[PDB]
């Protein structure tokens, strides 16, 4: 049978300081016991001073990041160029994820 | 939800200083039966892009058709459909990546692994992989199937990192690719002696080579090998 | 229903606007201390219980609106506005921008249902990016921001009086009196607490409809201020 | 008797409902477009209903490299620019490709066309000026609700458009050469828009400006930011 | 009441009447006759414009291997009827395992026309269709349908502006001959008869480019070339 | 389906008008039963009156209707009424109360009144039925979707004439045989024809048989009408 | 008003909405096609409304698939709608049958679609007349399609305001070249005929556009005539107009 | 076009049904006579030209092996109703009960189809009147007339179209409840002679009977419970035989 | 197909003409006491020989605590009453509370409004009076809806033919300061007001009393006839 999921490895880490935050990732991408790439970034600047990473099944992670970056674009279009606050990003990401509750994005997301 | 029937094996590729090289053999297997020997799995799109495909051949032929339509449609109402608004390697890839991920999302995949090799109009080498799950990645070398396991190790000895690319000439790169193809014919039971290779160079453009053969094969030592342990004659 | 005149206006939209001119007056004034909305009740009879006349409604804590015209047509707009403000809060953990809410109602308006709406709306609110705001939403699907505006049967007269009286430092209390005043002038009946209704939205307290006792006190204060010259 | 619907030709082969839709433009506040080889500019005088009212927004961003100005029914500009946002968005997501301005043109023409051919619907009642910077440089486009689109060095639409269209028709050789100079293209735009004024001296609320170019993403300038151009 | 296919106080359908009028717009006449074991259709061919490619100007259509059709009416409507009948004849074959007979296809197109007669949103087609074949059950066959939804089979028939003259000419040949067909073995002589009787009744002579001929035999319908038509014209020019 | 400036429904008014030309039908409600009588408009010697049915239809075992208006429109509505009865019986294991069936039919008519752009049915009904809640019941419905209940009523041609007579001769404590008589007399004086014969009549009764405890529906045969004509002195 | 709806036949068997559509065509810019010995050439008249139009930029000839040219006079948007549908129709033929669509086949596809819009009173006919063609497996073909859906094959064809001038010129070519005509020649001849036909419209100045599809000059692909060869033809037309 | 094209006028008339009846009025005359052991339906085969083939047109059609129909008014309208009627005899009846419907119920269904065309959106009423003759085990022989309104009624004898008025009259004189079928055929032939103008022979006259069971028209032997069709179209030769003995 | 459209003066004619059918409808009135609401309706005169046992009276129960009366097209009213009854049960089912009278009014008003702006439907030829008591509350309730979908509450109100007249009566006779503190003097005011238009009749006037906690009783011909007598006496005593 076709398995719609895979696992591309990697690991991500986020730390909040008083007036900064870091989000870090390794750049390695793997399938089973092979290396696909030694440099395939998976932490992204999303506009409005938000960084995002969606780690696990890279195909799913990419879809989600794409859909969120696009979310931000349309937020500017629909709300007179307003800056998307990090809490508002979070809630929006909840809805992206939950919309797929019965066929989920296999990723751990940090912003 | 399906199963691959007629199949193609490794597609391998690497970037060198002035472009990218991609190769793939000319076989279409039917399980263990080596059924079709004249199968082109490198698909040129314009004068700047080659798309190399492994996996299910029927799905491959579907992807061919899509790429020909992509060219036709791009020319519609486009005076510069072949200048500035000509199709780029990046565009062809993002198109296929999208399709692949949509098809897996509908539980009906195109049973393939695809490498898109080419040169962008600003001279940048383009090399990126996408498969039946919609997973995509880029590297200075890329290979699918057995190529992943055997060709990558050999090709990475020429280009281990990004900074190695300006150091690598067409001659060195083509030599590495030809050698890896020999190894694959040694160790891949679904491989073939005949293959195709294509170079896309920012100066020379696209050179497409058909009917190559693996040559300079070491078999001679076989005569000395008798039995499986104790047998002397 | 979707026909152009040779002047390039939409018959049904223009006639819709005529229906609005037949409606009770509604006035809004936007200050830096709040935005005031006032309306003319216009009971068709003394037996009608005037407190059952809902022509100023809450949309969200930070957004109110007054209507004028065929007011029955406004239920589905108010509903749509409420849903849109609440949904936005659900999807984004924040208050909808006033302009965005107005745009959404205007979007609904565009959707030519057999005919246009026979009602105009004054949408007043506050938000952090653009402060206090007033909007007029026509059944055309167009909306306009105003420092001050009046809609319904007394509008032409009222708009002129608003032209005179409005300045960019009107206190909220000043503005309330102005609404009462201009309503007193344009209403057929004598303005009292039972046939006129005041409301405001302040950042600190949101949208509040004034109760009759609080409105009466303002009517009284208005009469006394005018009997000086 | 022939102006009932768009599904009807007159005996002389005219479509009156389309012609009448074209008329709604002539009531729209004036707007001007013009381009050199490195930039494209929109200048749109906004109209106010009352002296207490906004001078309604006439410029809508479509992508980082594309946008438009409207004259006529604002709701219709919203339907069409929205469709343009989607179409530009689709080009990015699916092909990683910025949408060609010409290609936007053909898409609008086709959207407008359908509305000139089926019962129950009505032609769009808004004219649009479309600027963009793409892979072949700067571009200005004029859209008419009839579904006709044209590529121009400069133009104007709305009330008394003819004044600015005349000024630009002569200034052609002066502005087409304003390469690498942004502020001087906006100047030329503003200098063009006034040849169609009558009402007054264009004020800090009167004016709306939009620029896109070589290293300039499409940005709208309003108020305090446009003061230096009056 | 004169725009859509509702009844008029006299119980009439003006649109259908007007559709019959349109069938004459091209100012062409056709005729069909039956041989012993063939069926022939002749139609005038008029290429006014010198700019036209004459080979593309035709009003005869191969519907299936065995069935041909000639239309009297404007070409857009004629082609629309040809496509539908082609489509219909292929379907019949797939669903039923034998070739659609000529009269069944006639009946089917008739019923389609009848619908435009009855439903307001569809105008009738301004055409008359003559279907010809050698049927495997019935023999040489001619069936003709009009915009009313009417159809019937004919011994012979004619259609167009001078319909009536051709028809009576033909009735007259049959009164005398006492048979219901052209008693000739080869299709070449049946075509020759058909042309002769069209000459005798239009008061006109034909060159090779003024006609169009379709023949139906057992298991084939074909149209003649200008050259085969010339050979026909030569042979009549030794009788008449 | 539109309003006049006066607040009337064009197509409905015009449908009532259509009905006013249809053969007359009369319903009379007795103490121990109900009579249905109806006059066949347009007859001939050759029209087969034996195996015929055009104005009196069985809906159910406990309910019958008399029709004035377009016969074919009526069959449509009779058929859906028969089905509604059966759905009720399937659902509840009880025969449908007369009112409920009548309300349903009226609702269907009202529909054409208010939406869809289709012409109303050109039909009025008299309903005769029995149920265990209200016993004997007489109802009437017309194209407006309106329904009302009656002690006696008439529909179709000459209702003003027939109505006056019934009002004149009806009494609450009547018996079924008298109602049969009253029905025939009333049709006898409102006929647009020479004299009332058997071949121009349909006749039905609903009676709670004295020997049993259950209700019987009788649709009179041609010979049975002919007979009931002699007794009452119309020969 | 036997004209207030489409699917209505007038009492003389004509369709009144179609015949008004023709008026809109006659009202349009003139365009032509010339069949040559192994190809087809297309040309059109582009009215320079104003100095501000960017020259060579508002292209009006359109390719369908890779081997078919389309040009039209009338309501430009109606022409585009038709070409879009022509393209869907060509894709669906290729997808199913592999071979690119034969010109006769493509002609009937448009025919039928156009004809459909003369059948229902809720749709209006197309306000264009379209000239199109190309090279398929057996020859070059040229067609013209009228708002009724009527189409035929042509040696030469013209539509729009300058149509009779053009039609006369074309007739002179047909008569004086029974032998045939080279793609190269037809290109110049097209340029001439457009210039000549611009006389029935000589108020606004105009820009010329030509395209062609020839077996030996383009391998049987549709291409626009550009630079050198375009200028050569503009020159040839300028010369032989005096 | 989703609204009814047949509406009520202020006089309460339904215009389109009236106009349909007028079209029926212009139609060629057709008749039916019910005997004690049969029913006969008959009409004239108005050849539009002598080149047309008379036989190739069914004016009298078999609906089921025991039910026939004939018409007056618009031929093409009739032809689609015959098709829809045959199909409904199967979908609404034989596929449910494994026997063909009784005459009155088939007639009922046809009437339904015609009523619907009187009321559905975008359509005009059928411009025909049908005479439907048949037999079934429980009702015996019957004859019914169906009109554009969807109204139907049973007749002992009747006639429709052009010369109906006179023919109804002529039948009224000749009909008794004791007629044998051969007598009804003869009477039918007489009535038809009055309405017809030109030639009057077996090739201008179409007649069918609903009579006894015809075992030799069955197609197979073996099942004695099946006896075969009661409907029979008379041949051109069979009509002429009865004409010479006028 | 849009039937309810605007006219140049800004009027929806179909909505307007619907009001005319209400005007043509038999009269209905409601007045609300200190602890009651009373509803009264006149009876028609097209024919008389009817069976009153079975024929639907003019006041419909919606839930056990809410009633609805109407003037206008009888057939249109059934449809609104059905939908109201369905909503009443649906509100209980999802909110575990019966409808407030105001909520049931807003619902019905909404339905009427909806039919003023949908293709292919004509507005309701109906105006309603809707009366009752909120659950666990004693303050009386009375509301009016009209074909446009407007609604509001009334100390007292009348609709239908000659409502013009009877509104005049109530406007001077109903004292807001002193609502008819008895069920009795509430029926009295309701009978007086109907008498002005009815032209004497016991089988003409019908009355229904609604008290708190689902207490709703129809009166009898004779029970009303008692009020008929005492009112015609006190007027003839002057
Ligand atoms: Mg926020
Ligand atoms: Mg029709
Ligand atoms: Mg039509
Ligand atoms: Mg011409």
């Amino acid at each position: 049978q076709f398995n719609p999921y895979g696992d591309n490895g990697g690991t991500i880490l986020g730390i909040a300081g008083e007036d900064f935050a870091v989000l870090a990732g390794d750049t390695r991408n793997i399938t089973d016991y092979s290396i696909n790439s030694r440099y395939e970034p998976k932490v992204f600047d999303c506009g409005d001073n938000i960084v995002m990473s969606a780690n696990g099944f890279a195909a799913d992670g990419d879809a989600l990041v794409k859909r969120f970056k696009n979310s931000v674009k349309w937020y500017h279009f629909d709300h007179n160029d307003k800056k998307l606050s990090i809490n508002s990003a979070a809630r929006n990401i909840q809805h992206l994820l939950y919309g797929k509750r019965f066929f989920p994005y296999y990723v751990h997301t940090i912003i | 939800t399906q199963q691959p029937i007629v199949t193609g094996t490794s597609v391998i590729s690497m970037k060198y200083d002035n472009g990218v090289i991609i190769a793939a053999d000319n076989l279409g297997s039917y399980g263990s039966l080596l059924r079709f020997n004249g199968v082109e799995r490198l698909i040129p799109v314009g004068d700047n892009t080659v798309v190399g495909i492994s996996g299910d051949i029927s799905d491959m032929q579907h992807i061919e058709r899509l790429l020909k339509d992509l060219v036709t449609e791009n020319a519609y109402d486009n005076p510069l459909a072949d200048a500035e608004e000509a199709l780029e390697p990046s565009y062809i890839f993002e198109y296929l990546a999208t399709v692949m991920y949509q098809r897996r999302s509908k539980m009906n995949p195109l049973w393939n692994a695809i490498i898109v090799a080419g040169v962008q109009s600003n001279g940048d080498q383009f090399l990126r992989y996408v498969n039946l799950l919609g997973v995509t990645y880029s590297s200075p070398t890329l290979a699918t199937g057995f190529g992943a396991h055997m060709a990558n190790p050999l090709l990475r000895k020429v280009v281990d990192r990004e900074s190695d690319i300006p150091k690598t000439t067409v001659q060195v790169a083509e030599e590495a690719i030809v050698n890896a193809m020999r190894v694959l014919y040694y160790r891949d039971a679904r491989s073939s002696r005949n293959f195709s290779l294509a170079i896309i160079d920012k100066n020379t453009g696209l050179t497409f080579k058909k009917n190559l053969q693996v040559e300079n094969m070491k078999w001679d030592f076989a005569k000395d090998i008798k039995g499986y342990g104790t047998q002397k004659i | 229903v979707s026909t152009f005149s040779p002047e390039g206006r939409l018959f049904q939209v223009e006639y819709s606007l005529e229906a609005i001119k037949l409606g009770s007056t509604a006035i809004g004034i936007a200050t830096k201390e709040g935005v005031v909305l006032g309306v003319e009740k216009r009971a068709t009879s003394p037996l009608l219980e005037s407190d059952s006349i809902e022509k100023i409604v809450e949309i969200d804590r930070h957004i109110g609106c007054a209507m004028s015209g065929l007011t029955a047509d406004a239920r589905s707009m108010i509903e749509h506005a409420r849903t849109a403000a609440v949904t936005h809060n659900l999807y984004y953990d924040e208050d909808i921008n006033v302009e965005s809410l107005t745009q959404s109602v205007c979007d609904l308006a565009l959707r030519f249902m057999s005919r246009p709406f026979g009602v105009a709306l004054l949408i007043a609110g506050h938000d952090a990016d653009d402060g206090y705001q007033l909007f007029h939403a026509e059944p055309s699907g167009t909306f306009y921001r105003y420092n001050a505006k009046a809609i319904g049967s007394g509008s032409e007269g009222a708009q002129a009086e608003l032209l005179n009286e409005w300045h960019s430092s009107l206190t909220l209390k000043e503005a309330e009196l102005l609404v009462l005043k201009i309503l007193k002038q344009v209403m057929e009946e004598k303005l009292d607490e039972n046939n006129a209704q005041l409301s405001c939205i302040t950042k600190q307290d949101g949208f509040k409809i004034y109760d009759n006792e609080k409105t009466a006190e303002l009517i009284k204060e208005l009469k006394e201020k005018e009997a000086a010259e | 008797n022939y102006d009932g619907d768009t599904v009807t030709f007159s005996p002389t082969g005219r479509l009156f409902q389309v012609e009448y839709a074209l008329e709604a433009i002539k009531q729209g506040s004036v707007t001007v477009g013009l381009r050199s080889n490195t930039h494209a500019v929109l200048v749109a005088l906004k109209r106010n209903a009352d002296e207490l009212s906004s001078y309604q927004k006439k410029i809508i961003k479509c992508d980082e490299h594309m946008g438009l100005s409207l004259a006529g029914l604002a709701p219709d500009a919203r339907v069409l620019s929205n469709y343009l946002r989607q179409q530009c968005n689709y080009s990015s997501l699916v092909f990683n490709r910025k949408l060609a301005v010409e290609r936007a043109g053909h898409l609008l023409c086709d959207k407008a066309q359908k509305n000139t051919q089926s019962a129950g619907g009505r032609p769009y009642g808004v004219g649009l000026l479309i600027i963009g910077y793409d892979k072949s440089g700067a571009h200005l486009l004029e859209f008419q609700p009839s579904g006709n689109v044209t590529e121009l060095y400069g133009t104007a639409i709305g009330a008394r458009s003819q004044g600015a269209k005349t000024y630009l028709e002569r200034t052609l050789d002066t502005f087409i050469k304003i390469d690498g100079n942004p502020d001087e293209l906006i100047k030329a735009g503003v200098e063009a828009i006034s040849q169609s004024l009558r009402d007054e001296s264009l004020t800090v609320d009167n004016l709306s400006i939009a620029i896109v170019g070589k290293d300039t993403p499409f940005t709208i300038y309003d108020g305090e930011a446009v003061a230096k151009y009056i | 009441d004169r725009h859509i296919t509702i009844f008029s106080p006299e119980g009439r359908l003006y649109q259908v009447e007007y559709a019959f009028k349109a069938t004459n717009q091209t100012n062409i006449n056709s005729l069909a006759v039956r041989g012993k074991d063939c069926t022939v259709v002749i139609s005038q061919k008029k290429v006014p414009d010198k700019l036209l490619d004459p080979t593309t100007v035709s009003y005869i259509f191969c519907i299936s291997r065995t069935i041909g059709m000639v239309v009297n009416g404007p070409i857009p409507d004629a082609r629309n009827a040809a496509l539908r009948a082609k489509a219909e004849a292929a379907e019949f074959r797939y669903k039923y395992g034998y070739d659609m007979p000529c009269d069944v296809l006639a009946k089917r197109m008739a019923n389609l026309s009848q619908i435009y007669t009855q439903r307001a949103y569809m105008r009738p087609l301004g055409v008359i269709l003559t279907f010809v074949s050698v049927d495997e059950e019935l023999g040489p066959s001619i069936y003709k349908t009009d915009p009313a939804g009417y159809y019937v089979g004919y011994k012979a028939t004619a259609t167009g502006p001078k319909q009536q003259e051709i028809t009576t000419n033909l009735e007259n040949h049959f009164k005398k001959s006492k048979i219901d067909h052209i008693n000739e073995e080869s299709w070449e002589k049946v075509v020759e008869f058909a042309i002769t009787h069209m000459i005798d009744a239009l008061g006109t002579e034909f060159s090779k480019n003024d006609l169009e001929v379709g023949v139906a035999t057992k298991d084939k319908f074909f149209t003649l070339s200008a050259e085969n038509i010339e050979e026909r014209l030569v042979a009549i020019a030794e009788q008449d | 389906t539109i309003f006049s400036p006066e607040g009337r429904l064009y197509q409905v008014e015009y449908a009532l008008e259509s009905i006013s030309h249809a053969g007359t039908a009369i319903g009379i409600m007795a103490s121990d039963g109900i009579v249905l009588a109806a006059e066949r408009k347009v007859t001939s010697t050759l029209l087969e009156q034996d195996t015929s049915t055009e104005k009196l239809y069985k809906l159910n075992d406990k309910i019958a209707v008399a029709v004035a208006g377009l016969t074919a429109d009526a069959e449509i509505l009779i058929n859906t009424a028969r089905i509604h009865a059966q759905n009720y019986l399937k659902t509840y294991n009880e025969d449908i109360p007369v009112e409920i069936l009548v309300r349903r039919l009226s609702d269907i008519k009202q529909g054409y009144t208010q939406h869809g752009g289709l012409r109303p049915f050109g039909v009025s009904f008299i309903y005769a039925g029995y149920d265990d809640r209200y016993g004997y019941q007489l109802y009437t419905s017309n194209p407006s979707g309106n329904y009302t209940g009656w002690k006696a009523i008439s529909v179709g041609a000459n209702t003003s004439a027939a109505q006056t007579l019934l009002q004149m001769d009806y009494k609450d404590d009547m018996k079924v045989d008298d109602a049969i008589e009253l029905a025939l007399k009333t049709l006898s004086k409102t006929t647009d024809s020479s004299a009332l014969t058997y071949d121009r009549l349909e006749f039905a009764t609903i009676r709670k048989g004295a020997n049993d405890g259950e209700v019987y529906q009788k649709i009179f045969k041609p010979q049975e009408i002919k007979d009931i004509l002699v007794k009452t002195g119309i020969t | 008003g036997y004209d207030l709806s489409n699917s209505v036949f007038s009492p003389d068997g004509r369709n009144f909405q179609v015949e008004y559509a023709v008026k809109a065509v006659e009202n349009g810019t003139t365009s032509i096609g010339i069949k040559c010995n192994d190809g087809v050439v297309f040309a059109v008249e582009k009215l320079i409304t104003s100095k501000l139009l960017v020259p060579q930029k508002n292209v009006k000839i359109q390719v369908v698939d890779r081997h078919i040219g389309c040009v039209y006079s009338g309501l430009i948007p109606d022409g585009r709608h038709l070409v879009n549908r022509g393209r869907e129709e060509a894709a669906s033929f290729k997808k199913l049958y592999k071979t690119p669509i034969p010109i006769p086949a493509f002609a009937d596809r448009l025919g039928q679609y156009v004809q459909a819009h003369t059948l229902y009173n809720s749709v209006r006919p197309f306000g264009v007349s379209t000239i199109f063609g190309g090279v398929d497996k057996n020859g070059a073909h040229l067609y013209m399609l009228e708002p009724s859906g009527s189409y035929w094959g042509y040696k030469g064809a013209a539509t729009g305001k300058g149509r009779q001038s053009a039609k006369a010129e074309l007739e002179k070519l047909v008569d004086h070249h029974p032998e045939g005509l080279s793609a190269r020649e037809a290109v110049k001849q097209a340029a001439k005929i457009i210039y000549l036909a611009h006389e029935d419209n000589k108020e606004k100045d105009f820009e010329l556009e030509i395209s062609w599809c020839s077996l030996s000059e383009t391998n049987g692909l549709h291409k626009f005539v550009k630079g050198d060869l375009l200028q050569e033809a503009i020159d040839f037309a300028q010369k032989e107009i005096n | 076009y989703s609204f009814s094209l047949t509406t009520f006028s202020p006089s309460g008339k339904l215009g389109q049904i009236d106009y349909a009846l007028t079209a029926v009025k212009q139609g060629v005359t057709s008749l039916g006579i019910k005997a004690t052991n049969g029913v006969v339906i008959a009409t004239e085969k108005k050849s539009s030209s002598p080149l047309a083939m008379s036989e190739t047109l069914s004016k009298v059609s078999l609906l089921t092996p025991d039910i026939g129909a004939v018409y007056s008014g618009m031929g093409p309208d009739y032809r689609v109703l015959v098709d829809k009627s045959r199909k409904v005899a199967h979908t609404s009846y034989k596929r449910i009960y494994g026997e063909y419907p009784p005459t009155k119920l088939l007639v009922s269904e046809v009437a339904k189809i015609m009523q619907e065309a009187t009321q559905s959106g975008g359509v005009r009423p059928f411009g025909v009147s049908l005479l439907i003759a048949g037999h079934d085990e429980f009702n015996g022989f019957s004859l019914y007339q169906v009109d554009p309104s969807g109204s139907y009624f049973p007749w002992k004898a009747t006639a429709i179209g052009k010369g109906s008025v006179a023919a109804k009259t002529f039948l009224e004189k000749r009909w008794n409840d004791e007629l044998e079928l051969e007598d009804a055929i003869h009477i039918a032939l007489l009535t038809l002679k009055e309405s017809v103008e030109g030639e009057f022979n077996g090739d201008t006259i179409e007649l069918a009977i609903i009579g006894d069971e015809n075992p030799d028209l069955l197609g197979y032997t073996g099942i004695p419970t099946d006896k075969g069709p009661r409907f029979r179209k008379l041949t051109s030769q069979e009509i002429n035989d009865r004409l010479e003995a006028l | 197909r849009a039937l309810s459209i605007f006219s140049p003066d800004g009027h929806i004619f179909q909505v307007e003409y619907a009001l005319e059918a209400v005007k043509r409808g038999t009269c209905a009135v409601g007045v609300k006491g200190k602890n009651c609401v009373v509803l009264g309706c006149e009876r028609r005169s097209t024919l008389k020989l009817q069976d009153t046992r079975i024929t639907p009276s003019k006041v419909s129960k919606i839930d056990s605590h809410v009633v609805l009366s109407f003037s206008g097209l009888n057939a249109d009213s059934r449809i609104l009453i059905e939908k109201a009854r369905v909503e009443a049960q649906s509100h209980r089912l999802t909110l575990e509370d019966p409808v407030t009278v105001e909520y049931l009014t807003r619902y019905v008003a909404g339905v009427q409004q909806r039919y003023t702006q949908s293709g292919g439907v004509r507005p309701f030829g109906v105006s309603t009076l809707i009366a009752g008591f909120d659950p666990r509350d004693d303050e009386p309730k009375l509301y009016q809806t009209e074909p446009s979908g407007i609604y509001s509450s009334w100390s007292a109100q009348t609709i239908g033919r000659n409502s013009k007249t009877v509104r005049e009566f109530l406007e001077k006779n109903y004292d807001r300061k002193e609502p008819p503190a008895t069920v009795e003097e509430c029926v009295k005011l309701t009978v007086r007001s109907l008498l002005e238009v009815v032209q004497t009749g016991a089988k003409n006037i019908e009355i229904t009393v609604v008290k708190p906690d689902s207490d709703i009783v129809a009166l009898s011909s004779e029970e009303i006839n008692q009020y008929v007598t005492q009112i015609e006496q006190e007027k003839q005593e002057q």
